RNA sequence: UGAACAGCCUCUAGUUGAUAGAAUAAUGUAGAUAAGGGAAGUCGGCAAAAUAGAUCCGUAACUUCGGGAUAAGGAUUGGC
RNA sequence: UCUUAAGGUAGCCAAAUGCCUCGUCAUCUAAUUAGUGACGCGCAUGAAUGGAUUAACGAGAUUCCCACUGUCCCUAUCUAC
RNA sequence: CAGUCAAGCGUUCAUAGCGACAUUGCUUUUUGAUUCUUCGAUGUCGGCUCUUCCUAUCAUACCGAAGCAGAAUUCGGUAAGCGUUGGAUUGUUCACCCACUAAUAGGGAACGUGAGCUGGGUUUAGACCGUCGUGAGACAGGUUAGUUUUACCCUACUGAUGAAUGUUACCGCAAUAGUAAUUGAACUUAGUACGAGAGGAACAGUUCAUUCGGAUAAUUGGUUUUUGCGGCUGUCUGAUCA
């Protein structure tokens, strides 16, 4: 099997679980979970959604 | 899909009823194809014929170029946006309805196809695999 | 007048009546033909359900379009602890059926199989098979007199048999007694494997195998009262409908001048007997041992309960049974597993299964961690753990 | 010899197998008939692999291959990616391709020395079929059509190119390319070149309803004889 | 608060009256939400949804020249 | 030419007025006994029995389009009583 | 709707398929005829919903015949097990087109079914037009608007208890009653059999699908009084916190 990340919060996608979404200009996204495919698709950024990889890598915590 | 398929196709959720409106994938000047029926489809009362990603629609021209409108032809459903299981268990959706449109047996009558489309129907038609440009 | 439009039947005549069952445990109404050459072995097994996950398997059918492909299926576990075999039956048959004519009892019975005879057990002398202990502990007088009339007689012989309820995390602890019919040998056979059996634990892994097709046998999820709507799956009538619209307009014609037993009407949904057949076994696992839901694609060391344990069932520190799909009862209920009536070829039951990845993630949410271990190397430290 | 062969009843053999001068490609879901055009012609000197790519049966409009190199999208999974390791000779490089036009057979149409490309590519990834392929690059369009791959047959020899094509496009391409091109039809007059046959230096496999002009201008262009 | 004797909350004053208790089946009455499609339902878009205040831009045919007109159609709105 | 008191003028129409009739042609739709525009030997239109036209207005009748939605495919769930 | 006879049609040849002139029947899903029951009222259109029955079989199963070479088709037998659709117009039944399908067969059950719905039509009282009438008024001529009541009783049906079989408990047997699965496509057989060619099968095998049914909730989606967490408006608790 292979184990994806989240295109949103980078969490690990095991197999059969959350989403995926293929936009209109070709790009795959995949989310986990409904959550983070709301704030997707709620358009917010995932640099400023406090609980996210990106979040975390961007102010250093834990890093 | 019926006469021209290559090989058989696994069930994917019905997302498309008669009366849905998609748009038209392909450069035969068509803008959207209108669904009126779907080739393969039961009988049961009151139930609308639906269809799904790789079916073979029966559908008209409602916006589009005159010699194409005011006809039913052929189209084949290649964008769903009704997410749909695969047997490796990922639910996938794209973000709009989208078919190209066809003959009876298949090739199509545009050249290209703009956007993706999915590889349950890209198997199933050859002709839409050849003029296809990213297969999802 | 005719019908204007023609549409199948809601629903099927043949699970009528729509009851509640006779018992929590449904009854097997029919054992798999014996045939004298096999060795002496148990017809079905008892366990409780405990709940679904998910598992990922290569799939194996030369000519599908997904031949030597990963597929993920569902798959539900069957908590079994070994079943303890006191008492064996014999059946006699009559012109009007088979009838049992004795019974013959193990020795010592454990307290949890003798509360199955109580309803007040907690205010009771305890006085239960405790003459017949004393019609044991002769040399042999009153005993084999029975087992040479069940050996004389007696063209069926079955093993009464009962759970170790005190093994699983259900509250319950009285166990669940039953018949199970032996497959092997003669009758004289059948009767020196029960006698030699007596006070002893039978596992899982004796009656089944992997890759075996079986049956589930269980009384469903009860529902209550129910409207003909959800409980027989007819139209809802339209929205401007004068008192109500989750009901069957016609429910007959003027003749015949009563309502036929074919309309379907409210009632009771749920907690039927239901018999469902063909399930194959993935795995047979084994609770004397850790990395239970490690395969040899996977080894990671973790046992097949899930993280925060099976929603509201617990624990599988005993023997399971991973069995393909949905089998009918809801979680903590008695099913009887039972082995197939027939010889099923298909080029489907005989597809041999390997698996590669079971989910161990929680059920109690969208659970992203499989381990402890992996939930805390993904997350770092926390300000709980110093 | 341009072969007849149909893929259970496809005129389509573009779609479904990839020919090069060392290996051959074949999808898995092949009669015995497919399967023994490619066997009988071709012969033991070259390996005929049974292959998926990415779960689909059509490989090469999914796959873009050479002698030196063989290019495969994302989607390919790690058991496609590992047979193909072990059934391809030890001289082809396998490189997974991340670009999101994915369908690498549509979008490349190459040879062993130069290569059309869909002019929309990105940067790194024809850097990566000029490193891979050890072939030069040219973004260019057949008379408006993107897809080079599907509407253009290329090998070492000669190029069957799309049939409504302009005169001055067949000049600039064949000046561009080194090799005399023609425009023509296959498979009873079927647009799709590229996906109506494979070619290689010395074999051409078609449709069944190719007709024997259209049979006659591909030898005639590929110099099979 | 707000354009406002609108709606919503509060002060003075006045009530706390309308048989109650326990459970939460079906069918109701009243209030709601629904993936994908969007009137295919029906005699008929019945019913519901959508729109909504204010500022700026822009506004057709026709006309009894007064209108149509908030036509249609776009953009903005908090806090400091 | 006969007849009558005098023979339907200007206009209008399968109109809320046309039996035949689902009139014929065009348009609208994939498909229209519906709608609209024309045609007129009009069973049985027609001039204060008022005729024709008409801006604005209408809890009036009818057709189409955009938006919108559990009206429907096909049902599910929640709250109060 | 079905027979009998057979002058003829069918290149030739009554009967493969038809069949004139005659003649024997069946049915009560047509419309008449009659007036037996009901006028101290049996709710008179159509649709929606739902069950069952009939066979005079449209499809599916197995067969016989051909003016059956193959493909397609036609006639007939056992057969009612199983299915028989989505729409535009019209209040319609009917009809007529579009389209899918294996097929879109015909009917009954107080012209099934209004204390099941609806109320478009018909069929009150308002109103308009045309024709008729001096007039009041008339018109299965056209148009528009027009209150659809009650079940808590008995039976029936669906589910639910329960006295009495010395008491109580556990494990069972099976009389009787019900019953369920259905249809298609693709690959291959095979461009094979057959045929002069055009054309072009079938059995076995494999993978899927349609309709139906019984469960189930690992995943995905829906639902939110978990009023669980966060945010936001207005007001009130002097502010803050809450
Ligand atoms: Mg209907
Ligand atoms: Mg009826
Ligand atoms: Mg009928
Ligand atoms: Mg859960």
């Amino acid at each position: 099997m292979k184990v994806e990340i989240d295109s949103f919060s980078g969490a690990k996608i095991y197999p059969g679980r959350g989403t995926l979404f293929v936009r209109g200009d070709s790009k795959i996204f995949r989310f986990q979970n409904s959550k983070s495919a709301s704030l997707f698709k709620q358009r917010k950024n995932p640099r400023r959604i406090a609980w996210t990889v990106l979040f975390r890598k961007h102010h250093k915590k834990g890093i | 899909s019926g006469n021209g398929a290559q090989g058989t196709k696994f069930r994917i959720s019905l997302g498309l009823p008669v009366g849905a409106i998609m748009n038209c994938a392909d450069n035969s000047g068509a803008r959207n194809l209108y669904i009126i029926a779907v080739k393969g489809s039961g009988s049961r009362l009151n139930r609308l014929p639906a269809a799904s990603l790789g079916d073979m629609v029966m559908a008209t021209v409602k916006k589009g170029k005159p010699e194409l409108r005011k006809k039913v032809m052929p189209a084949i459903v290649v964008r769903q946006a009704k997410s749909w299981r695969r047997r490796d268990g990922v639910f996938l959706y794209f973000e709009d309805n989208a078919g190209v449109i066809a003959n009876p047996k298949g090739e199509m009558k545009g050249s290209a196809i703009t956007g993706p489309v999915g590889k349950e129907c890209a198997d199933l038609w050859p002709r839409v695999a050849s003029n296809s440009g990213v297969v999802v | 007048s005719h019908r204007k439009y023609e549409a199948p039947r809601h629903g099927h005549l043949g699970f009528l009546p729509r009851k509640r069952a006779a018992s929590i445990r449904a009854r097997v109404k029919a054992f798999p033909k014996d045939d004298r050459s096999k060795p002496v072995a148990l017809t079905s097994f008892l366990g409780y359900k405990a709940g679904m996950t998910t598992i990922v398997r290569d799939l194996d059918r030369p000519g599908s379009k997904f031949h030597k492909r990963e597929v993920v299926e569902a798959v539900t576990v069957v908590d079994t602890p070994p079943v303890v075999v006191v008492g064996v039956v014999g059946y006699v048959e009559t012109p009007r059926g088979l009838r049992s004519l004795t019974t013959v009892w193990a020795e010592h019975l454990s307290d949890e199989v003798k509360r199955r005879f109580y309803k007040n057990w907690y205010k009771s002398k305890k006085k239960a098979f405790t003459k017949y202990s004393a019609k044991y502990a002769q040399d042999g007088a009153g005993i084999e007199r029975e087992l040479a009339r069940i050996k004389k007689y007696a063209s069926v012989v079955r093993v009464l048999v009962h759970t170790q309820i005190r093994k699983t995390p259900l509250a319950q602890k009285k166990a669940h007694l039953a018949e199970i019919q032996l497959n092997g040998g003669s009758i004289s056979e059948k009767v020196d494997w029960a006698r030699e059996h007596f006070e002893k634990t039978v596992a899982v892994d004796s009656v089944f195998e992997q890759n075996e097709m079986i049956d589930a046998i269980a009384v469903t999820k009860g529902h209550g009262f129910e409207g003909v709507t959800h409980r027989w799956g007819t139209k809802k009538l339209p929205r401007k409908t004068h008192r109500g619209l989750r009901k069957v307009a016609c429910i007959g014609a003027w003749h015949p001048a009563h309502v036929m037993w074919s309309v379907a009407r409210a009632g009771q949904r749920g907690y039927h007997s239901r018999t469902s057949i063909n399930h194959k076994i993935y795995r047979v696992g084994k609770g004397d041992d850790e990395a239970n839901g490690a395969t040899s694609f996977d080894r990671t060391k973790k046992t097949i309960t899930p993280m925060g344990g099976f929603v509201h069932y617990g624990e599988i520190k005993n023997d399971f049974i991973m069995v393909k799909g949905c089998i009918p009862g809801n979680r903590k209920r008695i099913v009887t597993l039972r082995k197939s009536l027939y010889t099923n070829t298909s080029r489907k039951a005989l597809e041999e299964v390997s698996l590669k990845w079971i989910d161990t993630a929680s059920k109690f949410g969208k659970g992203r961690f499989q381990t402890p271990a992996e939930k805390h190397a993904f997350m770092g430290t926390l300000k709980k753990d110093l | 010899m341009a072969t007849r062969t149909q893929f259970e009843n496809s005129n389509e053999i573009g779609v479904f197998s990839k020919l090069t001068n060392t290996y051959c490609l074949v999808a898995v879901g092949g009669s015995e008939n497919f399967y023994s055009a490619f066997e009988a012609e071709l012969g033991d000197a070259i390996p005929i692999v049974h292959t998926t790519i990415a779960g689909t049966r059509i490989i090469g409009r999914m796959t873009a291959g050479n002698r030196r190199g063989l290019l495969v999208p994302t989607q390919t999974t790690d058991q496609e990616l590992q047979h193909l390791r072990n059934s391809l000779p030890d001289s082809v490089k396998i490189q997974r391709v991340e670009e999101r036009l994915s369908a690498l057979g549509n979008v490349i149409c190459c040879n062993d020395y130069v290569a059309l490309v869909h002019p929309d590519i990105d940067r790194e990834t024809e850097e990566l079929i000029s490193d891979v392929l050890g072939v030069e690059v040219f973004r260019q369009t057949i008379s408006g059509n993107i897809l080079v791959g599907s509407y253009c047959s290329l090998s070492n020899q000669g190029g069957l190119v799309h049939p409504q094509t302009s005169v001055q496009d067949q000049e600039e391409l064949s000046s561009l390319l080194q090799v005399p091109l023609v425009a023509g039809t296959v498979n009873r007059g079927s647009s799709v070149v590229g996906a109506g046959m494979v070619v290689n230096d010395y074999l051409a496999v078609t449709g069944l309803d190719t007709t024997a002009p259209e049979l006659s201008v591909i030898e005639s262009i590929f110099r099979l004889q």
